[PDB]
């Protein structure tokens, strides 16, 4: 079929109706991101020759190519241990969870470690751990942190995100009651904090339910996972291909190398094997440019994960769409197979109404203008107020502030405004 | 390492090293034990040989060779061998051999190789384009001659059973003209059991020790073990996903041994910069600490480089096992890194320590529904950060790098 | 009359051991769901096409189908082919030979030999003047005919004796049912299980999945 | 070892050059590394041969090389992209986005040059010497429940105030520094206190 | 010329397969550059050299 981009919708649009949300929900969508890739090394001469003396004397006059080769992995898997390092330890003390978790009904259970399992993981953690799945001179080097370390700097990033908000960042941790820091982060969206408090209970219990359903999510369906299980896919399948490149002749009279060597007299049997030097170089050299390209994408995954660790983990960011669909709260970082996953809370409107607004207010000639939101009508009475969330207040000198007269501005209404 | 770095001064780190040890090793040598000797006195020396539309034909099997002998016998005009060399023939060794034997005119040997032209590879001796075995050839005038016109010529290897049937009338007064003998020896190195094997002595059976060994041909080289692999009762080889021999059955007892390489576990040395120190731990990738000294054959290894197997200076990282370094019980900041946390430095009296790394000091933030801590006071920082920005503009004349 | 063959005739096509491994290969093979062509003992022996090779099967519980005869003309002319089970022993012998055409067992000759419940299934090829034999005996659950599912023919033979088969026949017992397909020149990926056995098989050109 | 990254951009270029030129030594299986000893020493028929395993090997060579420098240069690239949005973010202007311009709060950053690079000198505020504070979200009056407008209520023990969130600073409770909302009911956490009124 | 990155990747695509495709006229050492020629004047011993 022809596919569709979309639902199509008429936005409602006229030079005096606004559609002001009455309500919001919180939402907390999960972004997964690629850090670092399965560290290999080669030993080229071991690849290429596989312990043969007579090969091992002829891949000396190939020159420098194999230490080379052996350079350019060596410097892809420093990158890794240093792109798991600047993802996760951007945060200089271990920040420990507190005993008793009084943040205002907010639930972390599922996101902080459990002291159940030997390596701490957190719950969600090991759901995405469980979502991800030699002899020929390859091998795999193990990463520099270990599994649990990345678990204790993602606790601790997490740890200091809900006892003190963004301040670890900017300095020494500075304790916050939870509902004074979501105050805070309702201040960073333009939403007047006494919203948090007037409903707190809502609001604990749509993030509380959220977090519920990342774990549904996450235990039914593996495909949330792709981008970390396909770099595992491409790594695993860029090794078996280079092995499998072994079993090749490259116009030799076989492509195992003892064959030539109990076959052939030397004069002969070093121009077949400059054939399966030649053949087997050229593919060390193919894979690892392909390794190098990728290594680069990861990278660049990687400092996309430390940018949204610093801004979003760290802090909260005014850049929209950047920390998930919505207006940006607060991102939980989650450790996962060779990645991070960010659980990013976000304020969502919700429950529009439709009103007349008009730009400015006449009072006695003055105009008026809204200090911060905007004027709307329920038809019959004026009302200012903020732009995020309806919240109808009495029109004030205090809510407003004059500039020039009636006569300049387009579209102007006439009001009473209080003195009071 | 200096010499993997191709350099004298070395900086702290940990360093991948090129294996240079000096690895002696010894041969082992393995064939099926039958002891009849194979038919060539008959096959080289019959009292006529075959027209070419009809050539002999014998197989050779379960029988003990001499290509030696043949290839320094002093009867032959041409010996040209093809996917093999005559030498290599008596330590090398097949399932079967076929023998076909027929004369030609002297001039016609051109006619005899893989795929070639001529109106005999046609119709009545096609051989393949990819021959494996050799072409023998000899003056045949003081027997094949008369005129002698029985002497008869017209897919590879079908016999060829107007007329088709041209003829040489070959006399001793004939010389291009002369009659001459061939025999072609075609060989069969299928993985089958092999039958036809050269003159070389079997020795005793080596395991668990690198050996360049010898199985009915095969000239690896590796640690020969015992194993545990149910192979079928007709396989005989047992091969990797590299498609290179993984396992083998001996061919005097039906046991199957594992073929595994020498020194798979990889070198990295750990060393503070030689400006400080000449110092060094070494950390074997993958291995297990007890297994060491034997993965490694320290057995036939230079003393120096033995001080690094055993020593109670041993440590099993998951990444390997460490040597030389000294396990600590504290942890510090990574000064080199190892891998799967631990870390090394050099510190006082003076060794190489090793250590979990330390993440950072540990705190807990004095938390409650209630409290809140507020700064009263600041610092103004000025943090540096060093970017770069572009590098060195080169260009080649790329004829004068080649060619010049 | 014809049946369907499902996922038989595959064997090893190598005397090596592979553990795990996904292999890929290319050989004289049968096509899977091919046509074979059905035949019961009664009113047979026939001379049928050799072709470029033969898969060949007997469902049995007394050993009533006891061999096989194979050639250009299978009448004196040239050393035949003949091949006969009974009982304790097997017999594989090549000569000039003479028959009827209508054999059976009473209830230049370079090569001489001697070693429903049930199915016997055979492939039957020549490459390069070397004959090939290999095979798989087996019970069965289905009592009618060539039962849905796979197993791998392993090697019994190999003979060097260039004989240019194009026409062959079987032999009955006198005072039972067999199936004849034909080999194809095919790529297969053959699945090794951790025991050096093919456990699950793909016909590459049998359809866009396959391949 | 501070300057390590600009150092390392000198490094890589000069060891590919010195690589590239120590493969000319390499005779890449003909019988001379030395092109002039070749051509000397055989005859064309037989040269042709020979130099075509030179031509060969030191192409793929400089092929290698060529290779490694399109890779380097899109890493260079990546952080020459980087710098000119530090330069333009950063210098140009004052930065919200949390640890880009170097570590605590951004105030300015002045650019320095050096050799392939620049340096970026990031004046930061950096909060110290905290007190701990009682708190709560709200302080109700008569019913009405007050919030700050800007920063946070505290108390030292015996009184409350309301402070600026960055830099310790009490100031008297009133009705110009706290806007009421609704009453004190629904409020987890409210306290009492009396709201000056100016 | 206000477009000049879109043209410039549109021309460098078009660069790298018009060289990769001239690329087929060079012999690499071959007795010519076209395969058809070897094929029909060479027979195949020769020919896969
Ligand atoms: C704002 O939206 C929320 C849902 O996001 C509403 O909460 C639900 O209210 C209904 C009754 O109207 C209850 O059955 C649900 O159980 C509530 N859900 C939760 C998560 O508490 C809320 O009532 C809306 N508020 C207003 C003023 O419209
Ligand atoms: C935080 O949420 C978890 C579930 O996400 C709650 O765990 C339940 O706790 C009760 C006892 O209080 C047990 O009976 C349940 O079996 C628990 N459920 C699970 C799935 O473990 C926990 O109580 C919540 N804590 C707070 C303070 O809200
Ligand atoms: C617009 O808002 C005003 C204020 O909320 C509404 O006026 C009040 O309406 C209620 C009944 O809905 C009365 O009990 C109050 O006494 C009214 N206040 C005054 C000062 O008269 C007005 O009705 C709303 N209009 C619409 C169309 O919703
Ligand atoms: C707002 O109210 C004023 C009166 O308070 C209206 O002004 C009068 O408008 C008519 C028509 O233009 C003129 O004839 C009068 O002279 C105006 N009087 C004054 C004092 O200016 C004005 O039209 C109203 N505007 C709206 C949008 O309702
Ligand atoms: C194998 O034997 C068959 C006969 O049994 C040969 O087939 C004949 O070949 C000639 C040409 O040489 C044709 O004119 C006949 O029509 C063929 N007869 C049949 C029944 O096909 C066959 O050529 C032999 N195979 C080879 C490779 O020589
Ligand atoms: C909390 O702050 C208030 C105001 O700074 C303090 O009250 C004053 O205390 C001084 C003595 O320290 C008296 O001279 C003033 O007359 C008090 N002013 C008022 C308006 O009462 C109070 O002492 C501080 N408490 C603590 C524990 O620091
Ligand atoms: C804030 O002060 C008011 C009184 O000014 C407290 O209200 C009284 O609370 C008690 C205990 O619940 C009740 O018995 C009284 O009837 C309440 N009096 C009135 C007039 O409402 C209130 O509890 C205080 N709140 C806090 C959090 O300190
Ligand atoms: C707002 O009013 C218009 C009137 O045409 C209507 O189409 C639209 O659906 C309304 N929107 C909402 C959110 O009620
Ligand atoms: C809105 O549009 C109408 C015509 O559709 C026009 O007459 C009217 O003056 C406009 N009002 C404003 C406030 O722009
Ligand atoms: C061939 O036979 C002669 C005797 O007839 C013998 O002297 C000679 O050594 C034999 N040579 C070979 C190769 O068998
Ligand atoms: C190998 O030789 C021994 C005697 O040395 C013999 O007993 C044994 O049977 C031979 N091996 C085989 C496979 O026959
Ligand atoms: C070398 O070591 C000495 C101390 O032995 C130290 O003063 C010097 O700075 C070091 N130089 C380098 C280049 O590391
Ligand atoms: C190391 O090898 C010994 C036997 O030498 C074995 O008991 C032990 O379990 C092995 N340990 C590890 C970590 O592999
Ligand atoms: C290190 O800790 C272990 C227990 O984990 C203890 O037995 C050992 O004596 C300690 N070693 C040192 C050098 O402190
Ligand atoms: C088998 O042969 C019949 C014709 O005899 C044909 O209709 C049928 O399609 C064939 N089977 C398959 C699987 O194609
Ligand atoms: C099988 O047949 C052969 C002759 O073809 C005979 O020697 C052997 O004894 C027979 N065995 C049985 C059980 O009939
Ligand atoms: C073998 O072939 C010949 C003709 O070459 C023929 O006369 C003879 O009868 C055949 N042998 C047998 C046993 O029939
Ligand atoms: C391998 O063979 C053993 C018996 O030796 C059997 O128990 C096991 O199930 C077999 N495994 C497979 C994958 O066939
Ligand atoms: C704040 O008070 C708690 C009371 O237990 C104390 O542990 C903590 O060190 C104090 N922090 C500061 C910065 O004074
Ligand atoms: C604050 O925490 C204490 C226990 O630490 C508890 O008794 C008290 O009710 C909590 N108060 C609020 C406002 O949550």
């Amino acid at each position: 079929y022809t596919m569709s981009l979309g639902a199509e919708n008429s936005v409602a649009y006229s030079n005096n109706s606004i559609a002001i949300p009455t309500n919001f929900t919180i939402s907390v969508t999960t972004e997964i991101l690629p850090v670092s890739m399965t560290k290999t090394s080669v030993d080229c001469t071991m690849y290429i020759c596989g312990d043969s003396t007579e090969c091992s004397n002829l891949l000396l006059q190939y020159g420098s190519f194999c230490t080379q080769l052996n350079r350019a992995l060596t410097g892809i898997a420093v990158e890794q241990d240093k792109n798991t390092q600047e993802v996760f330890a951007q945060v200089k003390q271990i920040y420990k969870t507190p005993p008793i978790k009084d943040f205002g009904g907010f639930n972390f259970s599922q996101i902080l470690p459990d002291p159940s399992k030997p390596s701490k993981r957190s719950f969600i953690e090991d759901l995405l751990f469980n979502k991800v799945t030699k002899f020929n001179g390859l091998t795999v080097l193990p990463p520099l942190l270990t599994d649990e370390m990345i678990a204790q700097y993602t606790s601790a990033l997490l740890a200091g995100t809900i006892t003190s908000g963004w301040t670890f960042g900017a300095g020494a941790a500075l304790q916050i009651p939870f509902a004074m820091q979501m105050a805070y982060r309702f201040n960073g969206i333009g939403v007047t904090q006494n919203v948090l408090y007037e409903n707190q209970k809502l609001i604990a219990n749509q993030f509380n339910s959220a977090i519920g359903k990342i774990q549904d999510s996450l235990s039914s369906t593996a495909s949330a996972l792709g981008k970390l299980q396909d770099v595992v896919n491409q790594n695993a399948q860029a090794l078996n291909t280079l092995v499998k490149q072994l079993s090749s002749n490259f116009g030799a009279i076989s492509s195992v190398l003892n064959d030539i060597l109990s076959r052939l007299d030397k004069v002969e049997a070093e121009v077949q094997i400059d054939r399966l030097i030649t053949g087997r170089l050229q593919s060390l050299q193919t894979y690892v440019t392909q390794q190098l390209i990728r290594a680069a994408e990861i990278r660049a995954s990687a400092n996309l994960a430390a940018t949204k660790m610093s801004e979003c983990v760290l802090g909260q960011s005014k850049r929209v769409d950047f920390c998930g669909k919505g207006y940006h709260l607060m991102s939980f970082p989650q450790s996962a197979p060779h990645g991070v996953v960010f659980l990013h809370v976000t304020y969502v409107p919700a429950q529009e109404k439709n009103f007349t607004t008009a730009p400015a207010i006449c009072h006695d000639g003055k105009a008026h203008f809204p200090r911060e939101g905007v004027f709307v009508s329920n038809g019959t009475h004026w009302f200012v107020t903020q732009r995020n969330f309806y919240e109808p207040q009495i029109i004030t000198t205090d809510n407003t502030f004059v500039s020039g007269n009636c006569d300049v501005v387009i579209g102007i209404v006439n009001n009473t405004v209080y003195d009071p | 390492t200096k010499c993997t770095l191709k350099s004298f001064t070395v900086e702290k780190g940990i360093y991948q090293t090129s294996n240079f040890r000096v690895q002696p090793t010894e041969s082992i040598v393995r064939f099926p034990n039958i002891t009849n000797l194979c038919p060539f006195g008959e096959v080289f020396n019959a009292t006529r040989f075959a027209s070419v539309y009809a050539w002999n034909r014998k197989r050779i099997s379960n029988c003990v060779a001499d290509y030696s002998v043949l290839y320094n016998s002093a009867s032959f005009s041409t010996f040209k061998c093809y996917g093999v060399s005559p030498t290599k023939l008596n330590d090398l060794c097949f399932t079967n051999v076929y023998a076909d034997s027929f004369v030609i005119r002297g001039d016609e040997v051109r006619q005899i190789a893989p795929g070639q032209t001529g109106k005999i590879a046609d119709y009545n001796y096609k051989l393949p384009d990819d021959f494996t075995g050799c072409v023998i050839a000899w003056n045949s005038n003081n027997l094949d001659s008369k005129g002698n016109y029985n002497y008869l010529y017209r897919k590879p290897f079908e016999r060829d059973i107007y007329f088709p049937l041209q003829s040489y009338g070959f006399q001793p007064t004939n010389v291009g003209y002369q009659p001459y003998r061939v025999v072609v020896l075609s060989f069969e190195l299928l993985h089958a059991p092999a039958t036809v094997c050269g003159p070389k002595k079997s020795t005793n059976l080596v395991k668990n020790k690198c050996v360049n060994f010898n199985f009915n041909g095969l000239t690896g080289t590796g640690v020969l073990t015992e194993s545990n692999k149910k192979f079928l009762p007709f396989q005989q080889f047992g091969r990797d996903i590299a498609d290179t021999t993984d396992a083998v059955r001996d061919p005097q007892t039906l046991e199957i041994l594992d073929i595994t390489p020498c020194s798979f576990g990889g070198v990295s040395v750990i060393t503070p910069g030689t400006n400080t120190s000449n110092q060094v731990a070494v950390l074997y990738q993958g291995v297990n600490c007890t297994e060491v000294p034997v993965a490694i054959h320290a057995d036939q290894l230079t003393p120096t480089w033995r001080v690094y197997s055993t020593g109670s200076n041993v440590f099993q990282t998951r990444a390997g096992c460490l040597i030389g370094a000294e396990h600590v019980n504290n942890s510090y900041e990574c000064d080199i890194p190892i891998g799967a946390g631990i870390c090394a430095s050099y510190q006082t009296s003076q060794s190489i320590i090793a250590y979990t790394m330390s993440l950072g000091a540990e705190n807990s933030v004095a938390y409650s529904n209630n409290s809140i801590a507020i700064p009263t006071n600041f610092t103004i920082s000025v943090t540096t950060e060093i970017l770069p920005v572009s590098m060195t503009k080169t260009s080649v004349d790329c004829t004068m790098y080649i060619c010049g | 009359a014809y049946t369907n063959s499902f996922t038989r005739g595959v064997y090893y096509p190598d005397k090596v051991f592979r553990s795990s491994v996904l292999h890929s290969t290319q050989d004289l093979f049968l096509p899977f769901f091919s046509n074979v062509t059905w035949f019961h003992a009664i009113h047979d022996n026939p001379v049928l096409p050799f072709n470029d090779g033969v898969y060949f099967a007997s469902t049995e519980k007394s050993n009533i189908i006891r061999g096989w005869i194979f050639g250009t003309t299978l009448d004196s002319k040239t050393q035949s082919l003949l091949i006969v089970n009974n009982a304790t022993n097997v017999v594989i012998k090549v000569c000039e030979f003479q028959f009827c055409n209508d054999p059976f067992l009473g209830v230049n000759c370079t090569f001489e030999y001697v070693s429903f419940k049930n199915l016997r299934e055979f492939v039957f090829k020549n490459i390069d003047g070397y004959f090939k034999i290999y095979s798989k005996h087996t019970p069965i659950n289905l009592v009618r005919d060539l039962p849905q599912g796979f197993s791998a023919l392993e090697p019994l033979v190999d003979l060097p004796i260039g004989i240019n088969i194009t026409r062959f026949q079987t032999l009955l017992a006198l005072h039972a049912a067999y199936y004849v397909g034909y080999l194809q020149p095919r790529t297969f990926l053959l699945k090794y299980n951790e025991n050096g056995t093919i456990t699950d098989a793909v016909d590459c050109a049998l359809d866009p999945l396959s391949e």
